[PDB]
């Protein structure tokens, strides 16, 4: 099969395509770059393994959490795309996301991914690789804060590798034997073997159907009284 | 030639595709007035939230609508500001990685433009040169219409636009968020000359406006007046009466001052029932002539900005892979076609 995954739920600009196995990845720190880096991205990594848009069996997109003007970003481009040549499409958590990369990076198979939301709050994950090399703990998926993740912890055992801005923004939260998963931000190269998984059971979705998974759903204004 | 265009620029998703042989083939609209009512104004990020789940789809239905396939379609147009940033980059994005995949050349359109071209949308197009009044929420400007890019500045408002001064009386007359349309629909059922409001910038000669001491003016008559729906009514016609008159003097100022024959007016409020009629009578008797888009063309749509997209793709506006938003752009900044 062939999957083009995008990224810009974070800081990072980040595309890569899966064909049957061989991975072409490009990642970058594009803060503020976000709309004028990704087109040139797709188009350059598409021409270098001599793939077209059309040959794509699914578009793997960065679904979120994050910021909420990245996710957007990503959906918006990923949603032309598909519709415009006719996709299926894989949304895949970012948290889950940097779980991969963690595992690709140090072998670590069980991971706590901490995205550093807005308002002192993070996104918050627990991840967990089986034998299949399936994440499990998507239920986990919350919008907490940090007193919330310190009491957590509490409840939690064993070995884990920490992922995300979260723990640079609270590096004090680190009874468990925490190491460093060696992933702040999520990388695109990451999101195709879980959209392999996902494409193989038939999890995919028409242009349509993508949805943005953003956790922080409370709005900052309050509504006019009464 | 069929463009494909896309408006998202405030709290209205509007895809439409323009045909230049026949015209608008599809419009499609989604409005989120209920989601920001609420509020009493727009959020962007509920906005920005709303255009994704409607653009894709509203796509969708256009092409179904025209009965058209992906390979009818010649370019895709986008407003790329100016407007609320988060709202923006949803039909940009979309607009563009969708041109992409098509390989069909974007072109990003200035969201004041589009209003000012929705009367090219009617039969009887206006020739140039024409003064053209735009009368939208956030500008009042009166511009001297030499061709196509070619808009020269004569007068702004220094405070409130007439629609913002429109949805701020409407709010003290207790209506809900965007109050204009339904102040006018108040103002319809009022007696006339009841009060009299003033005429801000008329004693003195210029083209500049001023709105913000008529919301002064509304919030002073509706205090040391009743509460019966007769008395809202006549304050909310005198209301109307005196921002209608206001425009009609300064239009008359500009066609003296340029010396053209032709009025054109656009944006939301050129949809007021008492503007045009105002303004035709006034063109009437200076033997000229006015041109309007239809009412619903002169609030936020996608017909406009599918038919502007085509105008500047015959001129050679397209964009390159990068795409890029502008909140804040001026229509003089906009390059000559
Ligand atoms: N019939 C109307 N009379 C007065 N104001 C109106 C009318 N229809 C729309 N508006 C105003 O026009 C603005 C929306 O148009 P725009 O900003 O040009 O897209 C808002 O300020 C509305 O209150």
């Amino acid at each position: 099969m062939r999957i083009l995954a995008i990224d810009t739920a974070t800081e990072a600009c980040s595309v890569a395509l899966w064909n049957n196995g061989t991975i072409n990845a490009h990642f970058e720190l594009c803060p503020r770059e976000h709309t004028q880096r990704i087109l040139p991205m797709v188009q350059e990594i598409l021409a270098a393994s001599g793939a077209s848009l059309n040959e794509i069996d699914a578009l793997a997109f960065g679904r979120g959490p994050g910021s909420f003007t990245g996710v957007r970003i990503g959906i918006g481009i990923a949603q032309g795309l598909a519709l415009g040549a006719n996709l299926p499409m894989i949304g895949v958590s970012t948290l889950a996301t940097m779980a991969q990369g963690a595992w690709r990076k140090t072998g670590a198979t069980r991971v706590l991914a901490a995205i550093d939301a807005r308002m002192g709050e993070v996104y918050w994950a627990e991840y967990q690789r089986d034998a299949q090399g399936v994440w499990q703990g998507e239920e986990t998926e919350a919008v907490l804060k940090p007193e919330r993740v310190g009491e957590r912890l509490k409840q939690l055992s064993g070995e884990w590798a920490t992922v995300g801005t979260g723990w640079s923004a609270w590096p004090d939260l680190a009874g468990l034997t925490l190491h460093d998963g060696e992933v702040s931000l999520p990388a695109a190269e990451d999101m195709l073997p879980i959209a392999s998984q996902k494409l193989a059971a038939g999890e995919t979705v028409a242009v349509e159907h993508a949805e943005p998974v953003y956790l922080r759903n409370e709005v900052a204004w309050k509504k006019l009284p009464g | 030639m069929r463009v494909l265009g896309i408006e998202t620029s405030c709290d209205e998703t509007g895809i439409a595709i323009y045909d230049d042989k026949k015209g608008l083939l599809a419009n499609q609209l989604y409005s989120q007035v209920k989601l920001h009512a609420d509020y009493g104004g727009v959020v962007p990020e509920l906005a920005s939230r709303d255009h994704v789940r409607k653009t894709v789809p509203l796509i969708q239905a256009a092409l179904k609508e025209a009965g058209l396939t992906a390979s009818d379609i010649d370019a895709v147009a986008y407003t790329a500001g100016p407007g609320l940033v988060g709202a923006l980059l949803v039909g940009a994005t979309v607009g563009r990685s969708l041109a992409f995949a098509w390989n069909v050349p974007a072109i990003p359109v200035h969201h004041m433009e589009g209003h000012l071209l929705a009367p090219m949308l009617e039969d009887n197009p206006p020739e140039f040169p024409f003064v053209a009044l735009l009368v939208s929420g956030g500008h009042t400007q009166l511009i001297s219409v030499t061709g196509i890019g070619q808009y020269e500045l004569l007068g702004e408002s220094i405070d409130d636009a007439a629609g913002e001064a429109f949805d701020k009386t409407a709010k003290l007359l207790g209506l809900d968020y965007p109050g204009g349309p339904m102040l006018s629909k108040m103002a319809s059922q009022g007696t006339a000359g009841r009060f009299v409001f003033p005429r801000p910038m008329t004693d003195r000669p210029g083209l500049d406006f001023s709105f913000s001491g008529l919301k002064t003016f509304a919030a002073n008559t509706i205090r040391s007046n009743g509460g019966d729906e007769q008395t809202r009514a006549d304050i909310a016609r005198a209301f109307e009466d005196a921002v209608v008159d206001t425009l009609m003097i300064k239009c008359k100022r500009a066609l003296e001052s340029t010396g053209f024959k032709r009025l054109v007016m656009a944006g939301g409020v050129s949809a007021n029932r008492t503007l045009r009629a105002k303004l035709a009578e006034m063109m009437q008797k200076r033997r000229g002539e006015v041109f309007y888009a239809r009412p619903e063309f002169c609030t936020d749509n996608g017909a406009m900005i599918a038919y502007a997209g085509m105008v500047r793709f015959k001129a050679g506006v397209t964009a390159d892979l990068g795409v890029t938003v502008r909140p804040r752009w001026p229509l003089a900044e906009l390059p000559a076609a």
